[PDB]
Order: structure tokens, then sequence, then C-alpha cells
């Protein structure tokens, strides 16, 4: 088998991913055409179609079935570079793919401190409000 | 679909 961190690099992973994806056969942004494109379905309660690029990291709920997912994924995240990989997965070399795995890692983190920095603005905004009205 | 938003 293949080691569980590097999984998602893997379209079949991918796609095990979506469960209860509610565009099938039918749509265009169908869970093979969404694996395909780098997405892993990661459903919450308020977004139960919430998807993820495994790679760049980018999120996008509001999936509607005729939505084209590399479309939509060049869109919302062309900088990602999984949308360059013209190759297939085994195709590559582990030179190659120690790259990638190089960029996710970086794009994971530069995650992280993307959201830490929302996090940060929300906790000013309540403390702004809050001076404010203590002020009035 | 849209970017993730909260
Ligand atoms: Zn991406």
């Amino acid at each position: 088998t293949l080691p569980p961190a590097w999984q998602p690099f893997l379209k079949d992973h991918r796609i095990s991913t979506f469960k209860n994806w509610p565009f099938l056969e039918g749509c265009a942004c169908t869970p093979e055409r969404m694996a395909e494109a780098g997405f892993i379905h990661c459903p919450t309660e308020n977004e139960p179609d919430l998807a993820q690029c495994f790679f760049c990291f980018k999120e996008l709920e509001g999936w509607e079935p005729d939505d084209d997912p590399i479309e939509e994924h060049k869109k919302h995240s062309s900088g990602c570079a999984f949308l360059s990989v013209k190759k297939q997965f085994e195709e590559l070399t582990l030179g190659e793919f120690l790259k990638l795995d190089r960029e996710r890692a970086k794009n994971k983190i530069a995650k992280e401190t993307n959201n830490k920095k929302k996090e940060f603005e929300e906790t000013a905004k309540k403390v702004r409000r809050a001076i404010e009205q203590l002020a009035a | 679909a849209r970017t993730k938003q909260t």
C-alpha cells in the first residue's frame, strides 16, 4: 500500500472520499470528474457540499450540477500547481513527486497562516465593537 | 461554485 500522508495524490483515493456527493450520473461535477480536478469531499454541517483541493487547499461550496470542476479550479485558484501536472501519477518520477509534495507542504502552511489571519481579524472586530459600545 | 465563507 501507499503511505497515508501521500494518499490524496491518488485519484482513486480522492474519489473514495466523496460520500453522499449529491451530483452523480447526469452531472458534470461527478465525483470522478471532481477527483480528477484534485478535490476531496470534506462536508460540514452548514456546508455538506464543501470540496477542497488536496494540493492548494482552496475550498469551494455551492456546487451546481453543470459546473466543470477543472474550469472551476482554474478560476478560484489559478495559481495551483497540480493544475499543471500533465502526467499521470505513476508516470512521474520520485524527484518530480517530492518537488510537488514540498509545494503542498508549503501551500498547507501558507493556508494555515491565511486562516490564523482571518481568525485574528475576527477577534479584532469583536474587540473594536466592544470598545466602541463601552465608550458610547 | 463559491469560495467558502466563515
Ligand atoms: Zn489546487
